[PDB]
DNA sequence: ACTCTCGATG
RNA sequence: AUCGAGAG
């Protein structure tokens, strides 16, 4: 099998889903990602201190891997992290985020209706998170004017990968808004305390998947992370140096684009972000979507050992509960039988 | 390819009766049935074996290698 | 294959022996009969290779055996192959004693006609 | 008068090697004279590999319309000749 | 529910709402590769 | 002995199709694995395994054979041992074996650690979810 | 099918010229109210005007095709009850060969234009190997 | 590929005896004899000749599977009559009839032409 | 012969009923690189080449090919090619093994240059297939 | 595998030739003829799981 | 070793570092000659 | 179809759609299937040799340019006008190792 | 919106 | 990886 661990063997009883807070993201990471260069650095078969660090996981059939060793067969994946020059949107939350901004006015950070209203009392009475959020979102998006801070809440609509306002919303702005919704307002619309917050839906810094996720025989995910890092550094270069008005914004939307398409590539937006080979590239979303996905294709059903397949034929001289098995298959397929005093002779003869 | 040496069904030798058969078709100007009958092919399995056969080796010999 | 199907003389086959029974390595003269075949395209026309071209090499030591049966009128026998102009076929054949139960090439008989009670008086058949 | 029969074979066409190679060659040749226009405005050195490699690619892969995966003709326009039987 | 039709989006909205999986569903233990509470595994075997 | 009923007997043109057994026959007992999912490779020509499909799983559920279903989905395919933090419940654990140094940067855990047996594809799913800013926290208690 | 063929495609221009030079009024000179029963002529889905007395024109065109002056591949559709004339030279059309039945037989009725003499000439060409399919088509 | 050797139809394997005499546990004074490397050719004949003996109560042969060249022959005789002796008498009868048939055919063949 | 299965006369089969010839071609080619790096056709030894195959190379000649007539079976090596990427183990293995489930006899070997001047080889192996239990008719 | 009778536990009988031989009366639950049909066979790897196969 | 041409009856013996083409021919199609070590065939 | 493409369509594609500003194109010449070897020697290619050596059975296009030139290679359908097998007899096919 | 088997081309 | 043909 593998090896002996001092830890007790336990069984997974509960699965608590949640969001990844940037704090916990950078706290979990074991390597910062500064260089977009993959492995080779100036004609050298090694790993530069940027992408694919030996800290994330060595890849040369060695015996060492981030001090913990254990080769590359025992060691799983050690996550990294990369800090974005500016916060961007998580694609799979684009809708949800856009809903939250409609349940809470701008600048302030408070629910439009409280226990003073008649219908809001009935909407906040539901214990089910999804049903509650769905009941409040429909009875709060009609509110234009507003605790105080009476501001005319703008009409927000979706456009590409940004958000507009009618009386263009910045991602940093929405970050600042979701940062001020506090705790009591989270329970009122599904979210959790320390597990999932709206201030974590937007991507401040994103975790970097280890080599056992994106191998090399380079993987598409490595290329896409290289694109994200490239856009990031190209953004930072245009920010620290000469910073025009209508030039760095395109870079912000570029980083937003690459990050958004890094996870989901089949969006309403026509740019599907092709690759060098003309391939539409494989996103993480496509890795899971059946039927060739990971869930339906590698978890619900997967290829197994100790199996066989052959053309069938009828046999009048076989019993009902019998099966005619070819000799070659019989020699191929095998069964592990422990040596006991009852069968030691027979097993010895078989060996 | 070439005329099968023996009939599949029964086992009668029919490989030595090919050329003769051809003669009985072109030299004596007979029909296939009588030609097959004269060669001692009474059973229709051997009769088939010769009548049904196509000599493809002649087209094969048309190449120089 | 068709070489295997060539009818050979099996008169004194009873004083020949199985190769699996003989105490010799592979085969010998007491168990097997070796006969060669050397053909080559000579004329511009197609050069036929019959069973008469088979030449016994091994020592028959008296036993009537190995000789390929030729019931052919012209005396050619089974048409084995055909050669073009410069095509050559050189090989050797080791013939052994065998049962038709093992392979149909060792079949001594062809079709055996068999019929009992032509009037169905036993009523073994419902017409 | 009733609705037109959209399944009528008479109002349908079958494009063989001719029309397909015609579209393909038109594309590759227009691309060729385009590139030649570029070489001309840069200033006999005509990249003939365009037409050759293009035709060869579209005939080998079966993907009609050079190297652009946006093609709806990805259903294998050119296929390996089945030679299992003469009738096949 | 992720093991049928809408896969990724279900995981997304389940990650946003911070749901709790009881892991007593068949396909869930199938994913976890554990002996699911099915027929034979619908109980426990101890010693007395 | 004669046969009662007489038999329709005669020549008929039959053809031999391309599907022969020795080109179809296949059997594998622990063979080559893939690299991404660590599961048996696809194909007879690559000495691969056969997919225990969803419908097969459904059949084994209908039968009630849970242990068999677990065997097909672990020992027969990909069976992997992972370490889980007792706090956040993620695969952040740096398990330095042969030294018993089970570290966890982010929660400072060195004594409250766990070890579970899951398919490598499940570990892949969890990691891919983690890289997609989702935390599939795995607790081992009710 | 065994005899089906695909239309190579030819030039419709000489057909157009023929039509215009054979009693076909231009479409720009068409007055519907003073000639309602005028058969409109189509060529490759294009209206080139109408034409009175379409029977003579149709027999002329058909004769020209059967002779070979017009490409035998070109299709010609005379729609009586719809009063339309659709000529198609379009490439990609799937057509098939057919025997021609004409009632030009004096001492008889509606008979095939092909006779046993033609067949005898065909089998003469077959046994010799000058009278081929093209000769039948022409 | 998985096809067995042809000679396995008439050549006895390693340790395989020609005959296997087994005491039938069903009816008393009965026996089941396993013939190896033999088919219907011998079985049908022996069985048919075991029915001619009027001191034989039961006699039946069967080939349990066409893949394998072997057949079982069950014999039941009257008390005071060992079935092996019935088999021996049947066999000798067969041999005698065959010999007489050979002699007859030879004498009949010596009187023919062409 | 129930449920669309059939019984065939083994005797007639032995006489060549529904027998067939099966030819299979394996095509390999020597690679080329910008700095004149070329893969070579040869019969490499276990000490001079990396990885190698589990099958034997004893049927290969000096040119790293099989002489037509030699019987092959299992995972035998048909074409021997190496790619170079002092030092021990200076070559990588690129040999082509016979099909794991197939067998037969090397029918004919073809050695020819490519359009770009690359020495490439097509090896045709022959196997006679005899109608067995399970063959589709 | 439409219903549970598409996967059933059988007793092995090693035989020559390269075919999965099955009884005629087991055709119906599998819905299978012999005009080229192919079946799969899986093997248990412990006593408890083969107990599951044999007893269920 | 030795080789034989395709579209002509020759008998080249050009080993490695030679290859194409042929002796007094012009074509590059070269087949390999039959082995000297004979193989037996069970005439069945 | 292929003959129609070669003898008519090609010229239309070249002439009716291309002119630069000048260099006007003229007639199009389609040769017989040839091969430019690495040896440098260009020679006639026969289908058998094409299939054996993994070559492409294609001819060369040549256009007259005003104010001749090689513009590429067109794959040739077998038994077409620009194929050696069309005017070939049975014995010729046998000699060319092509099945009649 | 089920298992297989080959081929091709990047 | 994709595509094409085929097996129940
Ligand atoms: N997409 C698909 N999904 C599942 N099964 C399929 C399939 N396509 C074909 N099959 C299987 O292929 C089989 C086809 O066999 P058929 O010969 O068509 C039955 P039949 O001959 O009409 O019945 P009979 O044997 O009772 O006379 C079907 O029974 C089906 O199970
Ligand atoms: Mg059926
Ligand atoms: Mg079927
Ligand atoms: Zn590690
Ligand atoms: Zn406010
Ligand atoms: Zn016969
Ligand atoms: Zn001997
Ligand atoms: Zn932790
Ligand atoms: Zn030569």
């Amino acid at each position: 099998g593998q090896q002996y661990s001092s830890a007790p063997l336990r069984t997974v009883k509960e699965v608590q889903f949640g969001l990844f807070s940037p704090e916990e993201v950078r706290a979990i990471s074991v390597a910062k990602i500064r260089f977009p260069e993959t492995m080779d650095e100036t004609q050298t078969r090694a790993k530069i201190g940027g992408l694919n660090d030996p800290r994330l996981g060595s890849i040369d059939r060695n015996l060492k891997c981030q001090t913990c060793q254990e080769g590359m067969n025992e060691c799983p994946g050690h996550f990294g992290h990369i800090d974005l020059a500016k916060p961007v949107f998580h694609v799979g939350f684009i809708a949800k985020i856009k809903k939250v901004c409609e349940c809470v006015c701008m600048h302030c950070g408070k629910l439009l209706l409280d226990e003073h209203n008649e219908l809001m009392r009935q909407a906040l009475a539901i214990k089910d998170s999804k049903k509650r959020f769905a009941a409040i979102w429909t009875l709060c998006k009609t509110k234009m004017v507003c605790g105080g801070c009476g501001n005319t809440q703008p009409t927000i609509r979706k456009d590409g990968l940004k958000l507009v306002g009618s009386w263009v919303l910045s991602t940093e702005e929405i970050l600042n808004i979701f940062k001020h919704i506090s705790v009591k307002d989270f329970t009122s619309l599904g979210f959790n305390e320390v597990f999932s917050r709206p201030e974590w839906m937007i991507l401040t810094c994103l975790p970097v998947p280890p080599p056992p996720v994106r191998p090399s025989i380079e993987d598409d995910l490595t290329f896409k992370l290289a694109d994200i890092l490239k856009a990031n550094i190209s953004l930072e270069t245009l920010e620290h140096n000469g910073a025009p008005h209508h030039a760095i914004e395109e870079a912000e939307s570029l980083l937003q684009f690459h990050v958004a398409t890094y996870m989901d590539n089949d969006i309403a937006g026509q740019p599907q972000a092709l690759q060098k080979s003309g391939r539409p590239v494989k996103s993480i979303r496509a890795r899971l979507k059946g039927k060739e996905g990971r869930i339906r294709g590698n978890l619900m059903g997967k290829r197994v050992d100790f199996s066989a397949r052959t053309v069938i034929s009828g046999d009048p001289n076989l019993e009902l509960d019998q099966v005619g098995v070819p000799k070659s298959i019989a020699k191929t397929l095998t069964y592990p039988e422990v040596v006991t005093p009852y069968n030691i002779d027979r097993l010895t003869q078989l060996v | 390819m070439i005329v099968p040496v023996r009939c599949f069904s029964c086992g009668k030798v029919v490989g030595d009766k090919w050329e003769s058969y051809l003669n009985l078709l072109q030299e004596d100007e007979l029909d296939e049935g009588t030609a097959l009958s004269r060669l001692g092919l009474k059973r229709y399995c051997c009769r088939r074996m010769i009548l049904t056969h196509v000599d493809l080796i002649e087209k094969f010999l048309r190449y120089n290698p | 294959h068709r070489l295997g199907l060539i009818p050979l003389q099996s008169m004194d086959i009873e004083q020949l022996e199985y190769s699996r029974d003989c105490f010799c390595e592979d085969h010998c003269d007491k168990c097997s009969v070796v006969l060669t075949l050397q053909a080559f395209g000579e004329s511009e026309s197609t050069t036929n290779v019959y069973s008469k071209d088979l030449v016994i090499v091994s020592n028959l030591m008296g036993r009537n055996i190995g000789h390929p049966i030729i019931q052919d009128k012209e005396g050619n026998g089974v048409l084995i192959c055909k050669l073009r102009k410069g095509q050559e076929l050189k090989l050797t054949c080791v013939a052994k004693k065998g049962i038709a139960k093992e392979h149909a090439k060792w079949g001594p008989a062809a079709a055996i006609e068999f019929e009992y009670d032509p009037w169905n008086k036993l009523k073994h058949t419902d017409y | 008068k009733d609705q037109d029969d959209r399944d009528h074979f008479g109002k349908k066409r079958l494009d063989l090697a001719g029309p397909l190679l015609a579209q393909l060659f038109k594309t590759l040749f227009k691309k060729l004279t385009k590139d030649i226009f570029r070489y001309m405005q840069r200033t006999l050195a005509i990249n003939a590999k365009t037409i050759t490699s293009g035709l060869k690619y579209a005939l080998a892969t079966g993907n009609w319309g050079e190297q652009k995966k946006a093609m709806s003709s990805r259903a294998g326009v050119s296929q390996v000749l089945n030679r299992y039987t003469y009738s096949s | 529910r992720c093991s049928f039709e809408e896969t990724v989006e279900i995981l997304f909205e389940a990650g946003a709402s911070a749901e709790l999986d009881d892991c007593r569903g068949v396909s869930e233990n199938v994913i976890l590769g554990q002996m699911a509470p099915i027929g034979t595994g619908a109980f426990d075997v101890m010693i007395d | 002995k004669k046969l009662m009923a007489q038999i329709f007997f005669g020549p008929t043109y039959y053809q031999r199709l391309r599907h022969m057994v020795d080109d179809k026959i296949h059997a594998r007992a622990r063979g080559p694995m893939q690299v991404l999912t660590r599961q048996p490779v696809e194909g007879r020509s690559r000495d691969g395994g056969l997919r225990f499909g969803e419908m097969e799983r459904d059949c084994m559920i209908a039968h009630g054979a849970a242990s068999f279903l677990k065997e097909r989905l672990m020992e027969a395919s990909d069976a992997f041992r992972v370490h889980i933090c007792g706090i956040c419940g993620l695969m952040t654990v740096i398990a330095k074996l042969n030294h018993n140094q089970f570290e966890c940067k982010g929660c400072d855990n060195k004594i409250d650690i766990y070890q579970i047996h899951i398919p490598y594809a499940a570990k892949l799913l969890f990691q891919e979810l983690m890289a997609m800013n989702i935390t599939p926290r795995l607790y081992t208690d009710r | 099918s065994l005899m089906s063929c695909i239309s190579v495609g030819t030039d419709p221009m000489p057909i157009i010229t023929f039509l215009s030079e054979w009693g076909m009024e231009p479409l720009e000179d068409y007055v519907p109210h003073q000639s309602p029963d005028a058969t409109r002529v189509f060529v490759n889905g294009v209206w080139h005007g109408v034409h009175r007395n379409p029977a003579r024109l149709m027999e002329t065109l058909r004769t020209l095709r059967r002779k070979g002056d017009i490409n035998p591949e070109v299709s010609m559709i005379r729609d009586i009850r719809e009063k339309e004339l659709k000529i198609f030279t379009d490439a990609g059309r799937v057509y098939r060969p057919l025997f021609i039945v004409e009632d030009d037989e004096s001492l008889g009725h509606k008979e095939l234009k092909v006779r046993k003499g033609h067949i005898a000439k065909l089998m003469a060409t077959e046994y010799q190997d000058e009278y081929t399919w093209s000769s039948l088509l022409n | 590929m998985n096809a067995p050797d042809r000679f396995e139809l008439f050549l006895l394997g390693e340790g395989e005896s020609k005959l296997k005499i087994d005491p039938d546990t069903k009816a008393p004074n009965a026996v089941v004899i396993t013939f190896e490397k033999e088919d219907h050719t011998l079985g049908n004949l022996i069985r048919a000749e075991l029915l001619n003996d009027r001191k034989v109560l039961f006699a039946a042969y069967k080939v349990e599977h066409p893949f394998f060249a072997r057949f079982k022959l069950r014999i039941q005789t009257t008390e005071g009559y060992d079935p092996k002796d019935a088999l021996k008498n049947a066999c000798n009868s067969i041999i005698n009839k065959l010999g007489a048939l050979k002699t007859n055919f030879e004498t009949e063949w010596n009187l023919q032409t062409l | 012969n129930q449920e669309d299965s059939m019984i065939m006369n083994q005797s007639s089969i032995d006489r060549g009923l529904f027998r067939s010839l099966f030819f299979r071609s394996y095509m390999d080619q020597e690679k080329k690189y910008g700095m004149s790096i070329t893969e070579t056709f040869e019969k490499p030894q276990r000490t001079n080449t990396l990885r190698m195959k589990h099958g034997t190379y004893d049927k290969l000649d000096d040119d790293g090919l099989i002489a037509p007539g030699v019987r092959v079976s299992g995972e035998d090596v048909i074409i021997g090619k190496t790619t170079p990427i002092t030092a021990y183990h200076s070559k990588r293995d690129a040999s082509t093994p016979l099909r794991s489930t197939e067998n037969g006899i090397v029918d004919q070997v073809l050695v020819t240059t490519n359009q770009d001047g690359l020495k490439f080889v097509k090896v045709r192996v022959r196997t006679t297939k005899i109608p067995q239990i399970g063959d589709k008719f | 595998s439409l219903h549970k009778m598409s996967m059933m536990a059988h007793r092995v009988k090693v035989i020559p030739y390269s075919t999965f031989r099955l009884n005629l009366s087991v055709t119906s639950p599998y819905n299978a003829d012999f005009d080229g049909d192919e079946m799969n066979l899986h093997v248990p790897q412990s006593e408890e799981t083969r107990a599951e196969l044999s007893q269920l | 070793l030795k080789y034989i041409c395709a579209e002509c009856s020759s008998k080249l013996s050009l080993s490695r570092t030679d290859a194409v083409r042929c002796k007094d021919c012009g074509h590059r199609i070269l087949l390999k000659a039959r082995t000297k070590r004979l193989v037996q065939f069970e005439a069945r | 179809s292929f003959n129609q493409f070669v003898d008519y369509t090609l010229q239309d594609i070249i002439c009716e759609d291309s002119t630069l500003i000048e260099i006007s194109f003229g007639k199009i010449y389609v040769t017989k299937p040839m091969v430019n070897e690495s040896d440098g020697v260009t020679h006639a290619l026969y289908p058998q040799e094409a299939r054996l050596r993994n070559l492409t059975y294609s001819s060369g296009l040549f256009v007259d340019v005003k104010k001749k030139v090689f513009i590429g290679r067109l794959p040739i359908m077998l038994r077409s006008k620009n194929c050696y097998l069309s005017e070939a007899t049975e014995s010729d096919l046998y000699k060319l190792k092509e099945c009649p």
